[PDB]
RNA sequence: GUUACAGACUUAAGCAGUGGAGCAUGUUAUUUAAUUCGAUAAUCCACGACUAACCUUACCAUAUUUUGAAUAUUAUAAUAAUUAUAAUUAUUAUAUUACAGGCGUUACAUUGUUGUCUUUAGUUCGUGCUGCAAAGUUUUAGAUUAAGUUCAUAAACGAACAAAACUCCAUAUAUAUAAUUUUAAUUAUAUAUAAUUUUAUAUUAUUUAAUAUAAAGAAAGGAAUUAAGACAAAUCAUAAUGAUCCUUAUAAUAUGGGUAAUAGACGUGCUAUAAUAAAAUGAUAAUAAAAUUAUAUAAAAUAUAUUUAAUUAUAUUUAAUUAAUAAUAUAAAACAUUUUAAUUUUUAAUAUAUUUUUUUAUUAUAAAUAUGAAUUAUAAUCUGAAAUUCGAUUAUAUGAAAAAAGAAUUGCUAGUAAUACGUAAAUUAGUAUGUUACGGUGAAUAUUCUAACUGUUUCGCACUAAUCACUCAUCACGCGUUGAA
């Protein structure tokens, strides 16, 4: 849910256990909005191929998790 | 569609007297038999 | 209602196949008399199908 | 499991069966089954007046609903073939397949567009 | 024989087209049985004056 | 890599474009875990695909299914319907093999279908006749037509698939029907009739045929149809089938990612580069058509953006109608007033006056804008369960390039092109710069020279799976034979 009313996007996670004991949260959500309730929790967000380790700072609070796991590789040209 | 529609199976149920022939099925069976004969039959399925 | 009409024409098409299947008989695995049939024509009056 | 592809035992549609068709049909059936419930959950979620905790719970429930409850997941296949491109709704058929049927006279009132 | 109709050529009766592409008098059809070698079919087309 | 003519959007005029700019979209290449697969000269490149968020999808990562979607065979058991506590059947369950399944590979195995030659005029068959015959004539002297199309002449006379015609749209007229509140009778729709127009006077060439004139008529288009053969043209990804390969995997399900990656390149489009052209406004609402609305169309009106209100965009809530009745929807260009930088080709202070929405005088007013809308920042809204990769709006800012475009190149002869003229639907939950359709306003030009490409034709032909034809010699590899010595 983008629109301010109805928001924000929420997904079920193993949050409380992570908060108690530093066990990273392997998310395959990528469309869950980051919340104030998880800043300083270690997330392992899916990238299509491999799960990506991220520590959620206070600057990330508005954004989605998938925004920090870049799916495509950085393009180059083989100059032949 | 309507999943309960008459099939060839039923055309034996409704009219046992008439020995019907499903042609496509028969053809398939003949093909299978031919495959078996010439060593191109399906391999036996694993169970485990 | 065009949905209903579509459903009816589907049914008709399915019945045609069934009829085709029926048309071929067997006689104790001796003779297989294949009765040829035309494509069916389905007449949908308000009262009755024919 | 082994005995069926999907959780619920649904019937096969008559005539042309295909894997994709099978998948779609089942999905449609599940949508039909759980249509009212989904609507109710949506209503509970998108409510300014109701308690917020309840709306959150409803939203969570909606999120947790499976692939086969989703209306958006349904895709209109061809019924004669199993194609899913240029599928005309007025005769649930693919473009080429529709044309083939039309020229034969299978369609109830369709004919060549001469002007 | 022939596939033109001469009843329409010199009289008040006009030809009409079935599904706007088959002259009424014509009737075309095919049926495709599978062989040992593969698929084949058999077009038939009659005229009927 | 030949001869001769004839043809048309072929060329020539003409009108508008492409090629430069930015964006869109397809393709290429390269990248990538995957960028699914095909189309790739004319006859690919908004093509298959009339909408890639998930799905669709076929691709990839990680998980997990193994008789699975079917049909049949063989057994145990359970429930329900029917009969008069038993039985008959139908199903389900657990298994049991044959298998099922495969968008895996080959349209150089096929089907069907399609593209191009092609609305081009060719393609053949009888009986007769000619030639020992394969064959030829018919199927063409010469002309003509859009045309194996009629003339004519001819050992021919007929006949077929093509051409034409019947067909559809549109037109004119007549009849019927519609209690002229479903009204638009200025209509709609069934049935006819109508033209491939007719007649006559003359002027050129030989009874006719082109020009002109006249009188009679509403009489003038578009669509579908694209033969035989060929291109081993396209499709095994609409679908089906042959052969072949996979069967705990090349079959099946879920979660995410990808198909949207970006050096250069190539098509198609869209928007532009301002005054024979852009913007504000226009409620006794200037003027259309065609089509959609029970997987809906959404009117009026309230609220917010926004001090009036209108406009535009959302929200609120559903009036009406599943439709000649209501809604989508007051069509838009047009036409009219106003404004418009480049432009000291204007403004504003004074006077000035029979140009007063204005004039004159004297003072001051000193290469991208008040063009364009790419790119980006923030805030909202919409659809959906979900908008990060990856959707659509609105607002406040941001305001690149671009100064009518090199060689070259595309479409179009009339209701056509053109149009800063708008309208609709198909595909959607949601998004069209695409597609398919509708009307509105409406032109300019014109045939003689040459390239090509279709017809038919001249001459040639050692080709006949027919020029991707056939074919010549050395050199290289083996096995003979016969010379020289
Ligand atoms: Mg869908
Ligand atoms: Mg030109
Ligand atoms: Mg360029
Ligand atoms: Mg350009
Ligand atoms: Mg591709
Ligand atoms: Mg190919
Ligand atoms: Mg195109
Ligand atoms: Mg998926
Ligand atoms: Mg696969
Ligand atoms: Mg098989
Ligand atoms: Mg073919
Ligand atoms: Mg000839
Ligand atoms: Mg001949
Ligand atoms: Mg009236
Ligand atoms: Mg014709
Ligand atoms: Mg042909
Ligand atoms: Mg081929
Ligand atoms: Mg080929
Ligand atoms: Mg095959
Ligand atoms: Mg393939
Ligand atoms: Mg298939
Ligand atoms: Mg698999
Ligand atoms: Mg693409
Ligand atoms: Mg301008
Ligand atoms: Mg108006
Ligand atoms: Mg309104
Ligand atoms: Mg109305
Ligand atoms: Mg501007
Ligand atoms: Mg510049
Ligand atoms: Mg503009
Ligand atoms: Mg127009
Ligand atoms: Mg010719």
């Amino acid at each position: 849910s983008r629109s301010v009313w109805k928001g924000p996007n929420i997904v079920p996670l193993p949050i409380r256990e992570a908060m108690t004991k530093g066990t990273p949260i392997r998310t395959n959500a990528r469309a869950a909005t980051i919340l104030p309730q998880f800043v300083g929790l270690k997330f392992q967000i899916h990238n299509g191929k491999e799960y990506v380790p991220i520590e959620i700072s206070e600057d990330m609070v508005g954004h989605k998790l998938g925004e920090f796991a870049p799916t495509r590789k950085r393009f180059s040209y083989t100059q032949t | 569609g309507n999943p309960d529609i008459l099939k060839f199976r039923h055309l034996k149920t409704l009219y046992p007297d008439i020995e019907f022939v499903d042609l496509e099925e028969q053809y398939r069976l003949s093909m299978v038999e031919a495959k078996k004969r010439r060593g191109k039959g399906a391999p036996k399925k694993m169970k485990k | 209602n065009k949905n209903m009409e579509i459903m009816n024409t589907m049914n008709d098409k399915l019945i045609n196949k069934l009829l085709y299947k029926m048309m071929t008989l067997k006689l104790n695995n001796m003779n297989i008399n294949k009765i040829i049939m035309s494509k069916t024509i389905n007449q949908h009056s308000l009262n009755k199908l024919n | 499991m082994g005995n069926f592809r999907f959780p619920i035992k649904t019937k096969l549609p008559p005539g042309f069966i295909n894997a994709r068709i099978l998948r779609d049909n089942f999905k449609r059936q599940q949508f039909k089954e759980n249509e009212i419930l989904v609507k109710s959950l949506k209503f509970i979620a998108r409510n300014m007046n109701l308690p917020t905790k309840l709306r959150l719970e409803a939203q969570l429930k909606l999120n947790a609903l499976p692939n086969y409850m989703r209306s958006t997941q349904i895709k209109n296949r061809c019924v004669d073939s199993g194609h899913a491109r240029f599928v005309l709704s007025d005769f649930r058929l693919c473009r080429y397949q529709f044309r083939e049927n039309a020229l034969k006279g299978n369609l109830p009132g369709v004919k060549k567009g001469i002007w | 024989g022939t596939f033109n109709n001469k009843k329409y050529l010199w009289s008040n009766i006009n030809n009409n087209y079935k599904l706007n592409y088959i002259p009424s008098n014509h009737n075309l059809y095919n049926n495709s049985n599978i062989n040992k070698n593969g698929k084949y079919n058999i077009k038939v087309k009659l005229n009927f004056i």
